[PDB]
């Protein structure tokens, strides 16, 4: 039946997307250091299929790791625009989540969500590299639960 | 006491210069560089098998905030507002009101995880060990609003991680 | 079944290129005390298929300032030439037994730079144009020595046909006769394939992604196809030239196994050097050759010109 | 602990194996078992053309020796 | 997570040093994750007399 | 000599994991084939192994349960599937497993360790936990006028 | 020809928010200032506040401070050299030494409870004492760290590629460096014999014995060699601190600048009152101004 065929196509495409999540080298602050430590041998992003890649044209997930300030927010929004779809935003740290320590400052965006649609909120100051890996795996399951071709079949 | 890190003049004996020319032509330190990486590939990798294998922690680890309670069942919090008055990020909001029994307990105890800095200052300030930073750190959420913790959510965390948090405090209270 | 042979020289080559990415991300990672791709199935044997699927279903945006026509013709040029230059290789019996295989492969290798050229210029970017010019300089500098070294080495072959190399190295590897040139040749194979430590056309640290910076999804995967097919073909050519192997006319499978093993070893050394060095700085990789490689290779060219004559060892042309 | 690396080469080796054998086998199949005759010079091509002519069935690989002549 | 003797010689020769003596992986030499309870000392002002804060 | 023993214990790898079928089960699920002493098991089904010979970090590990709280976890697993009592032992925060040293029991402690409830309709929605502050006049009902 | 740096792309109003927070509340700000060297920032702030308060931390607190400052110097130098090689192009030493960096993060978390932002060094000493059995682990790690340093040297020191991208690349004159406000390595790397650990010793730095790696040419290669030698000398200082740990308390025995012990707070009137006031109001610093600086790993 057509539903089974589109189901299997959904599983294949979602598996590819979740098993080759290519992130972006967009570290901003101390939350980037853990972003490096999970790339360090101990946790090693590489075994999970995730390999760092600059040039947003060839990346899927943006881990906004660090404080997002007013002077940088236009750059972050523009760079998010460069990403071809599908795209995902993982927010690392309290600063990139809702403001963190400098939530009441004059030149800090009170949450990265106000600029891009954040897909996964990873809490911490900074989050432990295990916690960030957990957030990435949660995003992976999110991609696994996508129903693109199913919705197309029931257009 | 100081040392000259790069103050070495190379010897100009015929043997020395022959060795330098051999290293230049027949790449020698380059071969050493290859050999080092060969030696480490043959070595054991350091990666752990997350999530089936977890990196080591300590009983002092700071994670998800949680409200504890006495063994009787009554909450430890008495709304003294030390944690709210000491939080560097002003992430705690407390509203108190005398309960029906008479004990002073928070009618609202909200901790904003999206604004928290996980310093642990609240758990030091608490005179009754009511608010603690639990061992949990894998509590990422898909939406922002789920990170704005209420009193009920914090009490649920306290009731859930109580087995771990009681042991962690038991193994660390003597240092404090 | 000539079509059968042509398809058998394309699909296996593409599969080998796909698994080259996995073996690179594993060998490199094990250099760096990591484990490399491990989750997808057993030992990551599905990563090439996974990211292959992603790159051909991810949205292939076209920049508003691009030049559409060349932006599209460049990936086709790159992949077509990378695949075509596999046909004259004397894997037991070459598919296309050309009388001038070496010159043909030199011509197509020189053409392959034009893919980089047109892709960089048509993308309308500062980084892309920078990378295109670095590619210009790198490939011209290294092409001069490529041609001279090929002449010097093949002077003992007697002609430019690739198959006779097997006859030439019947009793001894050619590397024992021209080990100096071989070193230089290896370095040239590192640079013409635009790999480390000469991968300045991409320059991930300083040029973000170089000439692939505006290339997304399918065209990017295709330029990667061209690059890795060129890597494997260059290592195969180096194995054919210097590290000859025994060839039983009745069982060509023995020569197939030996040749494949030598190509695998040469490629593994490519990934080895990629993970053990810093990166060159533009002019240096030029000043390395125009001032150290070119004079030495000219002298070796004169030496190998004279050598058959002084020893009465001129190889036959037939 | 690099034996996990080994499968990647293994299958890849098979990949690099597939053409080298196939062409050879094809050269044996389409030319009657024997090696494909290579014409690097006009003399070899003339020999091949005369073989095609003598064979009578218009295939050069089909060879005739003493039985053909009287 | 131990290498064979043949491998150890290859690693040692490729590096030129005894790697087995000083490894970057902690096997058993680490301190036990469970430790006896400590008794912290007191400071120099935990006196019951002549301890006026003016001084 | 060590080559032969090395080839041999690769067969103890398949023998320990309940034969070939269990060998591919653990290989495809937990991505490892290494064996270890069964330190314990929790009420949710996760199996808890330890091997002190492994270097610090992989001396203890979990094979997660196939099913927990009405959710198939044969293929998808996460770090929140660890019950609180065993999370201490797994993360090397203690050397006392719950089997030997069990955590103190109390009424308010839960009896079913819910995993990360994000995504599922059992999410957490923030809301004000306080009553009203200003009341209204609630005008009378008699027309009167 | 010209290279204008447009900083401010990460300008958090730290020096503005600090006023609105008490001295204890402002402590975590410095941990978040420099995220590769962390306990050094807290050490500088604590020294400033202690000098203003006219109090001194206990000797054990000073020794813990210098030990963890040298650990932090190890962290920062590892980051600097490894990411430097990555930017030049060599990426393997980054991972190789970041394994060790995770090993030191383990010490950070075991002592303070957080991997990165310890908030450990505080005005008056340190928060809590070292967990039992930590000196042994530090000794075990520092015993093998020399091999990793030597491997990094063998990877970068004599390579003709690294020795060409860093030799005579970015030379600075001595007087130009002094006038430009440079400090730390960029003085030590250009012949200027200056180091705050020796010239103006703070804490107990006048006890440990170490050598300052004075540079020669002032280029990038000389500064990299200086950083590696600073790593080795800091390893020596760590060995000395491990071998000379004194008994005593962890904070100044004054309940008006350091919170009382949790056992004393729940039993005695004065401890409870002082804990309440310190965690609600804080210690009143006498009026005045000071400028205190330390040889941070940068
Ligand atoms: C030599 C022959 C050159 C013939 C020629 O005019 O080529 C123009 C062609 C396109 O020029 P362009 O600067 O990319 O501008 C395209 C649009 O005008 C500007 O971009 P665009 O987005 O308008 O491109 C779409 C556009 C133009 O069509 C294309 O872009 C499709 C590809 C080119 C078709 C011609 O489509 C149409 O005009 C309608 C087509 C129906 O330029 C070439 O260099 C093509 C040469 C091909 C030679 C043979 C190669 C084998
Ligand atoms: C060059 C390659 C020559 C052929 C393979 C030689 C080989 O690796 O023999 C095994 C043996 C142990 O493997 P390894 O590469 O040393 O890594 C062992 C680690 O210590 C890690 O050892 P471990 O701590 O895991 O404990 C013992 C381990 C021992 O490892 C094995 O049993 C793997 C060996 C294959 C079974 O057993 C297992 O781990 C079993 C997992 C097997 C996974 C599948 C491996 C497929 C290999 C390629 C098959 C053909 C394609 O090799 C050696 O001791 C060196 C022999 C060199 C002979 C050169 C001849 C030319
Ligand atoms: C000082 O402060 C600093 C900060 O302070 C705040 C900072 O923030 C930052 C900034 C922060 C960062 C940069 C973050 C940190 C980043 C890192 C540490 C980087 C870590 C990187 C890694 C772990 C990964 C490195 C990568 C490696 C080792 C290898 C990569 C190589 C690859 C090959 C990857 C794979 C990619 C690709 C494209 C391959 C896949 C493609 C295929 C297989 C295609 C296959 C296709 C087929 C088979 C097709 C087949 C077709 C067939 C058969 C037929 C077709 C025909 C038809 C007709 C259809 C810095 C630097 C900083 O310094
Ligand atoms: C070899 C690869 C084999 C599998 C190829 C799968 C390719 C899938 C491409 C994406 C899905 C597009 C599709 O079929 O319908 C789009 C359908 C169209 O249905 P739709 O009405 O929801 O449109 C999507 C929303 N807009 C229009 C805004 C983009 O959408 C989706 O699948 C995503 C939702
Ligand atoms: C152009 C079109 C070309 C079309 C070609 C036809 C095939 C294309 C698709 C091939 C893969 C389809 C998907 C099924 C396999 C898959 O990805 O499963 C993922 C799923 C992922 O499950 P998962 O999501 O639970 O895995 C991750 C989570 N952990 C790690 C916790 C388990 O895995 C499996 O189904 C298990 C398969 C194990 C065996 C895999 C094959 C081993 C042998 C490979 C030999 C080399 C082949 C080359
Ligand atoms: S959330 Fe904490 S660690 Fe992350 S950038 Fe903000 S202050 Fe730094
Ligand atoms: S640990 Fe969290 S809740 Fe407690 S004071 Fe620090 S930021 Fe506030
Ligand atoms: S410090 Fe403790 S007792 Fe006081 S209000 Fe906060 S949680 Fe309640």
């Amino acid at each position: 039946r057509g539903e089974y065929v589109v189901a299997k196509l959904d599983d294949l495409v979602n598996w590819a997307r979740r098993s080759s999540l290519w992130p972006m080298t967009f570290g901003l602050a101390c939350c980037a250091v853990e972003m490096m430590h999970m790339a360090a041998p101990r946790y090693d992003m590489d075994r999970f299929g995730v390999v760092f890649r600059a040039s947003p044209r060839q990346s899927d997930v943006m881990i906004v790791a660090g404080t997002l300030t007013n002077k940088m927010a236009p750059a972050l929004r523009k760079v998010y625009d460069q990403m071809p779809e599908p795209r995902y935003v993982v927010s690392m740290g309290s600063c990139a989540n809702g403001g963190g320590y400098y939530h009441y400052s004059y030149s800090v965006v009170r949450g990265c969500d106000r600029i891009v649609p954040v897909d996964i909120y990873v809490p911490g100051c900074p989050p432990t590299a295990e916690a960030l890996l957990y957030g990435i795996l949660q995003l992976q399951r999110k991609i696994k639960r996508e129903k693109r071709l199913r919705i197309w079949y029931r257009r | 006491t100081y040392k000259f890190v790069n103050m070495r003049e190379p010897s100009m004996d015929m043997k020395s210069v022959t060795d330098r020319a051999a290293q230049t032509l027949l790449w020698t330190e380059l071969v050493r560089g290859l050999g080092m990486t060969l030696s480490y590939l043959f070595r054991e990798p350091a990666t752990i098998n997350y999530p089936f294998e977890k990196g080591p922690l300590s009983p002092r680890f700071r994670g998800e905030h949680a409200l504890r309670r006495y063994p009787s069942g009554e909450e430890r919090c008495i709304a003294c507002k030390l944690c709210e008055a000491v939080c560097p990020a002003q992430a705690i909001t407390i509203e108190a009101e005398p309960r029906a029994d008479g004990s002073r307990r928070t009618t609202r105890y909200d901790i904003d995880m999206t604004k928290c800095i996980y310093c642990g200052f609240c758990q030091e300030a608490c005179p009754v060990d009511a608010i603690v930073e639990g061992p949990n750190f894998e509590f990422s959420t898909e939406t922002h609003e789920e990170l704005l913790y209420n009193k009920e959510k914090l009490l649920n965390n306290g009731d859930k991680w109580e087995a771990e948090i009681a042991a962690n405090i038991q193994a660390d209270y003597l240092y404090r | 079944m000539f079509m059968i042979n042509i398809l058998s020289l394309i699909i296996p080559i593409l599969l080998a290129v796909a698994f080259l990415t996995l073996v690179e991300r594993k060998v490199l990672g094990y250099m760096q005390l990591r484990k490399g791709p491990n989750v997808v199935g057993p030992y990551g044997l599905l990563q090439p298929i996974a990211d292959a699927l992603k790159l051909v279903t991810k949205e292939p945006l076209r920049p508003g300032t691009s030049s559409i026509s060349m932006f599209i013709i460049a990936p086709i040029l790159g992949l077509s030439l990378a695949l075509t230059m596999w046909v004259p290789l004397p894997m037991p019996y070459p598919l296309i037994n050309m009388n001038l295989g070496v010159l043909f492969m030199l011509a197509m290798s020189s053409l392959a730079v034009y893919s980089i050229l047109w892709s960089g210029w048509a993308s309308n970017s500062k980084y892309a144009l920078i990378g295109a010019l670095r590619a210009v300089a790198q490939t011209i500098s290294y092409e001069v020595t490529l041609a001279i070294i090929l002449l010097s080495v093949l002077l003992m072959n007697g002609s430019y046909t690739l198959s006779t190399l097997i006859t030439t190295q019947e009793h001894i590897w050619m590397i024992f006769t021209s080990w100096p040139l071989a070193m230089m040749w290896f370095i040239s194979t590192l640079a013409e394939t635009n790999r480390a430590p000469f991968d300045l056309t991409e320059g991930e640290s300083e040029l973000v992604s170089g000439f692939n910076v505006e290339y997304a999804a399918g065209p990017f995967a295709m330029f990667f196809m061209a690059e890795y097919a060129n890597i494997i073909m260059m290592n195969a050519f180096t194995a054919i030239l210097f590290l000859g192997a025994s060839h039983d006319p009745h069982t060509p499978e023995l020569y197939t196994i030996n040749f494949v093993l030598k190509t695998l070893a040469l490629t593994i050394t490519f990934l080895w050097i990629r993970a053990s060095y810093p990166r060159f700085r533009y002019d240096q990789l030029m000043h390395l050759l125009w001032k150290s490689f070119l004079p030495l290779t000219l002298a070796l060219c004169m030496w190998h010109i004279s050598l058959p004559i002084m020893t009465a060892s001129i190889p036959p042309q037939s | 602990m690099w034996f996990e690396i080994l499968p990647g080469i293994a299958v890849m080796a098979a990949c690099l194996f597939i053409p080298g054998m196939a062409t050879a086998h094809i050269h044996k199949f389409t030319n009657g078992g024997k090696e494909k005759r290579v014409a690097h010079f006009s003399y070899q091509w003339n020999l091949m053309e005369r073989d095609r002519c003598i064979s009578g069935v218009n295939r050069y690989h089909v060879t005739k020796g003493l039985e053909n002549i009287d | 997570a131990s290498a064979t003797r043949v491998i150890q010689l290859l690693r040692n020769w490729a590096s030129g040093r005894d790697l087995q003596a000083k490894l970057q992986l902690r096997y058993q030499e680490i301190s036990k994750r469970t430790q006896p309870p400590p008794k912290l000392p007191v400071g120099p002002s935990h006196k019951l007399s002549n301890n006026y804060y003016c001084t | 000599m060590e080559l032969v023993q090395v080839l041999r214990r690769g067969l103890q790898q398949v023998s320990g994991h309940g034969g070939l079928r269990g060998y591919l089960r653990v290989l495809f699920r937990a991505n490892d084939v290494r064996v270890g002493t069964l330190v314990g098991e929790d009420k949710y089904g996760n199996k808890y192994y330890e091997d002190n010979k492994q270097f610090f970090g992989r001396h203890r590990w979990v094979i997660y349960t196939t099913e927990m709280n009405g959710r198939d976890t044969f293929w998808d697993v996460d770090g929140s599937m660890v019950p609180p009592e065993w999370h201490r032992w797994l993360h090397c925060m203690t050397d006392d497993p719950p089997t030997t040293k069990p955590p103190t029991a109390r009424k308010y402690i839960w009896t079913n360790h819910k995993f990360n409830v994000s995504g599922t309709p059992q999410q957490y929605v923030p809301y004000s936990t306080t009553r009203k502050k200003i009341q209204e006049w609630v005008p009378p009902s008699t027309p009167y006028k | 020809r010209k290279c204008d740096p447009h900083i401010g792309l990460l300008h958090r109003g730290t020096e503005k928010l600090i006023e609105y927070k008490t001295y204890l509340q402002a402590l975590p700000y410095f941990d978040r200032l420099d995220y590769v060297s962390m306990m050094c920032n807290e050490q500088a702030y604590s020294l400033a506040v202690e000098k203003l308060l006219n109090i001194q931390p206990p000797p054990r607190a000073q020794w813990i401070r210098v030990l963890f400052g040298e650990i932090t110097r190890l962290l920062n130098h590892i980051m600097a050299v490894t990411t430097h090689a990555l930017d030049i192009g060599a990426m393997t030493p980054f991972f190789w030494m970041f394994e060790e960096r995770e090993k030191m993060f383990e010490f950070y978390e075991r002592v303070s409870g957080a991997r990165m932002h310890a908030a450990y060094i505080r005005p008056g000493g340190v928060h809590q004492d070292l967990p039992l059995g930590l000196l042994d682990d530090i000794y075990e790690f520092s015993k093998n760290f020399s091999f990793r340093i030597d491997e990094l040297e063998e990877m970068l020191t004599n390579n003709r590629i690294w020795r060409n991208r860093t030799v005579d690349i970015g030379v600075v004159t001595a007087e130009d460096a002094l006038n430009y406000g440079f400090s730390g390595v960029m003085l030590r790397g250009s012949g200027i014999q200056w180091d705050l650990r020796k010239t103006q010793p703070y804490d107990v730095y006048d006890q440990v014995e170490f050598d300052v790696p004075i540079g020669s040419r002032g280029d990038c290669y000389d500064r990299y060699l200086c950083r590696v030698e600073e790593m080795r000398q800091s390893l020596r200082i760590i060995s000395q601190c491990l071998n000379k740990m004194p008994p005593g308390e962890i904070k100044v025995d004054d309940a008006k600048v350091s919170p009382p012990k949790r056992a004393e707070m729940k039993t005695s009137m004065e401890s409870l009152i002082h804990h309440f006031k310190l965690y609600t109001e804080g210690y009143q610093v006498p009026p005045g101004a000071t400028y205190t600086a330390i040889e941070a790993p940068k």
